[PDB]
């Protein structure tokens, strides 16, 4: 019922090799075509990827900026409110970005802001302006 | 097994069942109740045992009955029917043994036996044993046929049969007790040596051998599991099945490389897309960092939109720097996943040239044993006799295997140098017309009741016929002769003045350069006390090498041997002999094989006797007149000495039943 271990003999494959006098070395030439063309395609993608690696040389170390570690604070300064309204206009509901810009307001505090001042800062009007982009 | 069960096994019989032959001689018993069957079996096994415990003397019915205990010796008719069935069919009182009851004074019936090889000798010796009158006609100037044994001074070497293939169930075990054969086990250890002279490393030898065995089980799988027995109209040979199996292994080696490198590209393409993402990210990061610089120009204290711009660009930039660091962790994973894949590629080939040559030696070995190229063997049936293999190590006859025929011929009427040319068989009897081999116009004519033909199958196949049948053999017989395979296998005997090889090694191989010459001088035996090396030619080589002169053949051998043991170690041989069995007109080959398109059923067709038509018309159907024996007639033990022997015993029993009647069947 089972071929010996490490022998491969499928109903289908057997029919394929035996069909003609040459169809044995047909099937096995077409697996050297397939093999040489995959080993070729690897050689391109290796040179291609080697070029792209040389473009990234330097990393991004020149362009990194220090991190602002400021602690959350309950009090909204008018500075902070004004930054908020602008961050909203730019970022929509991405409360995470908005909190990063303002730099001393947690994501909860932001969502709160969205409700407290909703009427006074016309946050609906500001959000539909963001959507329009 | 041991005891009375032992004796059954040792006589090729099931200890616990009645055989088909027993059923036909004892249908009263086998159709009857189970208990009488066990009695029958016990009596049979027990009598077999008595014979086997001492096959150097005749075993009489009186003696047998004397040594049965009750209840079994109560029924002395049964015991008599059994003892006689066994005697008749050569299960007991066969070979050379001291006769207790002297031979019937007046002989009954007359039989002519063609050929004094083992099948004929064994038959003759039984018919004579039964009081028939037997004469053997032999074309050669010696007995034994394909048991041929070279002798010169102290040199002794079989050019024919050489090996006793195990004593467990082998009738030659009995013969060995009766005749002085100096039997000697063959150490199965076989060093190979590649074309150059260099021992094959234990690493390879074991790897290729395992692969050989797997390839074989594979062929069996194709045959029995996938019904791969016929391709096109033609029947499939073991050889085709091996190419197919090999090609599929080669294929799978490729299929697995394709899939391995196909993983490398897919990963290499992931890394491509990742690097493009990473370059466009670096480029946006450069662009922002600029803009943050430009906006940080605008110095405090500044309006809130300009404050926003600075902070807004600063988060956006650190968001992309975060994202790029993520993408560059991924990059080092993909790059490690690819160092792994280039580290573990599957294997590069199925077999090197150096491997595929070692494999061809294994295939040569198989061609040697079947005495034919594997392209000729039936895939389906080449191994049909495997079920009957004997137990015990293989042995050689050391004083030379001729010792057996020659023994069997004691007391028989053998006409040597008598070549049968025509066999005539009619309702009233037979005439066999022979000539003197030496002086061929001198004619002889033998009249008899029956002819036992033991002509080798090669002879029976010869066109134009060497022996003519009158009337001609029927299509059913001639077609079987045509379908059956008759192979070929030669030996070169090298007689030296000194031993220069390993004496503890009975045999050793030589690997051929090419496939086409894989059977050529591929194996060497060291078996005799004298310093002799025997070298086989097998497969497609056996046939081709018959056209090449002895000196050239002996050359090619010494070459191979110098190449293995060094030019300063290998003398000239004192004596050489080179067999050519296909050329031999009394053999025309070595032994039969199950050719593709044939079956083991053809071996039975060969053994069926021939009944000629009636002389007077509307006269009752005669007796059969022409009987057949020889290695090609016994399907369970073809192509052997034991099988020939057995076929002879068979026919003797069958001829006796026919012309002396069978008292035991009532
Ligand atoms: C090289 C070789 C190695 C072998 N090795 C082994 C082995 O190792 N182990 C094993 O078990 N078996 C082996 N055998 C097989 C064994 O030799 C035979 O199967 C067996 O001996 C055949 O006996 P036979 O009586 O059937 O035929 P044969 O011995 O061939 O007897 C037939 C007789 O008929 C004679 N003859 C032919 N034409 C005529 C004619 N026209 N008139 C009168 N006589 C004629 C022949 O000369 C011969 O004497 C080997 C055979 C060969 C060739
Ligand atoms: C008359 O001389 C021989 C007859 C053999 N008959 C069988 N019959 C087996 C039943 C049918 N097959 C198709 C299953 N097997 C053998 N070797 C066996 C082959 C290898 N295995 C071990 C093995 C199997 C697979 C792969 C590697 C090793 C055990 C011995 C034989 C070896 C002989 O001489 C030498
Ligand atoms: C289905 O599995 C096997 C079946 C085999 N059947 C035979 N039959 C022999 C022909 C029987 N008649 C027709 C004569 N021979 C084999 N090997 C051969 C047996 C051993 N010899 C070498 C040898 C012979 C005698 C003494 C020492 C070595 C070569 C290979 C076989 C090996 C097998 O798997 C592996
Ligand atoms: C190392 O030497 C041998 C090992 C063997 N191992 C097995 N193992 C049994 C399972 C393996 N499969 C592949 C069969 N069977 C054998 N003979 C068999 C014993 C009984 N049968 C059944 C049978 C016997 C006679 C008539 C009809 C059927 C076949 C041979 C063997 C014979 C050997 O030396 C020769
Ligand atoms: C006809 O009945 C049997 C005969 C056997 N003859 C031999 N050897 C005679 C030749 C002597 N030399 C040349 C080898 N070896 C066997 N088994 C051996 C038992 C140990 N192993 C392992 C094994 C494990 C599990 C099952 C079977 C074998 C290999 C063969 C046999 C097993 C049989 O039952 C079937
Ligand atoms: C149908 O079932 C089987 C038949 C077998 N027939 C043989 N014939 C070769 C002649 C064996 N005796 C009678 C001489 N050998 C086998 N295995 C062999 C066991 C191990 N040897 C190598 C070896 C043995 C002893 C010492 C050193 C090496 C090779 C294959 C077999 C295994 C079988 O299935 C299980
Ligand atoms: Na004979």
């Amino acid at each position: 019922r089972k071929p010996p271990k490490g022998m491969f003999l499928s109903q289908e494959d057997v029919e394929a090799v035996s069909a003609n006098a040459t169809a044995a070395t047909t099937v096995l030439r077409q697996l050297d075509m397939e093999l040489v063309s995959v080993k070729r395609q690897i050689q391109n993608i290796k040179q291609t990827n080697s070029a792209l690696k040389e473009k990234l040389d330097g990393g991004i170390e020149p362009y990194r900026l220090p991190e602002v570690i400021q602690k959350c604070n309950a009090r909204w300064t008018t500075e902070e409110q004004l930054l908020a309204v602008q961050a909203i206009r730019k970022y929509g509901r991405d409360f995470q970005a908005i909190s990063d810009v303002i730099g001393n307001k947690s994501v909860v505090q932001v969502k709160n802001f969205f409700v407290n001042y909703r009427r006074r800062f016309n946050i609906d009007e500001v959000l539909q302006e963001w959507e329009a982009e | 097994p041991s005891g009375v069960e032992g004796a059954a096994f040792q006589s090729r019989l099931p200890h616990d069942r009645m055989t088909s032959q027993e059923a036909a001689c004892f249908p009263d018993i086998i159709s009857g109740p189970q208990q009488t069957q066990k009695v029958f079996l016990f009596i049979r096994n027990r009598t077999l045992q008595l014979w086997l415990d001492n096959p150097k003397i005749q075993l009489t019915f009186e003696a047998t009955l004397q040594q049965l205990e009750a209840p079994y010796n109560s029924d002395t008719v049964l015991v008599h029917r059994v003892h006689s069935y066994l005697e008749r069919h050569g299960l007991i009182n066969f070979g050379i043994y001291k006769r207790i009851k002297p031979l019937p004074t007046k002989k009954t019936g007359k039989v002519i036996i063609i050929g004094s090889g083992v099948s004929g000798l064994a038959a003759a010796r039984q018919l004579q044993s039964f009081g028939m009158d037997v004469t053997l006609l032999e074309a050669r100037d010696r007995v034994g046929g394909r048991v041929a044994t070279f002798r010169k001074g102290n040199y002794v070497a079989d050019l024919g049969a050489m090996v006793v293939t195990g004593l467990g169930g082998n009738p030659m075990a009995v013969v060995s007790k009766q005749v002085n054969m100096e039997l000697a086990k063959i150490k199965q250890k076989c060093p190979l040596y590649e074309a150059n002279g260099q021992a094959v490393p234990k690493e390879k030898d074991e790897m290729v051998e395992q692969e050989f065995n797997r390839l074989l089980e594979a062929t069996s799988y194709l045959s029995h599991q996938l019904d791969f027995n016929v391709l096109n109209n033609k029947p499939v040979s073991l050889g085709q099945a091996l190419e197919v199996v090999i090609q599929l292994q080669e294929k799978h080696v490729k299929d697995e490389q394709i899939e391995h490198w196909k993983k490398i590209v897919k990963t290499q393409e992931e890394l491509k897309e990742l690097l493009n993402k990473m370059v466009n990210l670096k480029e946006k990061i450069k662009e922002l960092h600029q803009q943050y610089k430009e906006a940080s120009e605008v110095k405090p204290p500044r309006d809130i939109t300009a404050e926003f711009l600075v902070k807004s660009k600063h988060r956006d930039l650190t968001a992309l720097c975060k994202e790029y660091d993520e993408l560059a962790e991924t990059q080092g994973k993909l790059e490690e996943k690819l160092q792994e894949l280039e580290a573990n590629p599957p294997s590069d080939v199925y077999l090197s040239s150096r491997d595929r040559q070692i494999l061809d030696w294994h295939f040569a070995n198989l061609e040697f044993a079947n005495a034919t190229p594997l392209s000729t063997l039936s895939l389906k049936h080449w191994d049909q006799d495997d079920d009957f293999e004997f137990t015990g190590s293989h042995l050689t006859v050391r004083n030379g295997y001729s010792c057996v025929p020659v023994a069997l011929a004691e007391g028989l009427d053998i006409k040597l140098n008598t070549a049968v040319r025509q066999v005539r068989y009619t309702a009233s009897g037979c005439e066999v017309i022979a000539v003197n081999t030496r002086s061929t116009s001198q004619t002889f004519i033998y009249k008899c009741d029956a002819v036992l033909c033991t002509l080798p199958l090669g002879v029976l196949k010869q066109q134009p016929p060497a022996v003519q049948f009158v009337p001609p053999l029927p299509e059913w017989k001639t077609s079987a002769v045509q379908r059956m395979g008759f192979g070929n296998l030669n030996k070169v005997v090298l007689c030296f003045d000194r031993v220069f090889w390993d004496p503890s090694v009975n045999l050793f191989g030589h690997v051929g350069s090419t496939t086409a010459s894989r059977g050529e001088l591929f194996l060497f035996w060291n078996l005799y006390k004298a310093p002799i090396l025997l070298a086989l030619v097998a497969g497609e080589a056996a046939g081709i090498m018959e056209n090449i002169s002895d000196d050239v053949i002996v050359g090619r051998c010494l070459a191979i041997l110098k190449g293995i043991f060094g030019s300063s170690a290998v003398p000239q041989p004192k004596e050489t002999v080179v067999s050519r069995w296909r050329a031999d007109p009394w053999a025309r080959g070595s032994y039969s094989y199950v050719a593709a398109g044939s079956s083991g059923n053809d071996y039975d067709l060969m053994a069926q006797p021939i009944t000629p038509g009636p002389s007077i018309p509307g006269a009752p159907q005669p007796i059969p007149r022409l009987f057949f024996a020889g290695e090609h007639t016994i399907r369970n033990y073809p192509a052997t000495v034991h099988g020939a022997l057995l076929s002879g015993l068979r026919e003797a029993g069958r001829i006796a039943d026919q012309f002396l009647g069978a008292m035991y069947t009532l």
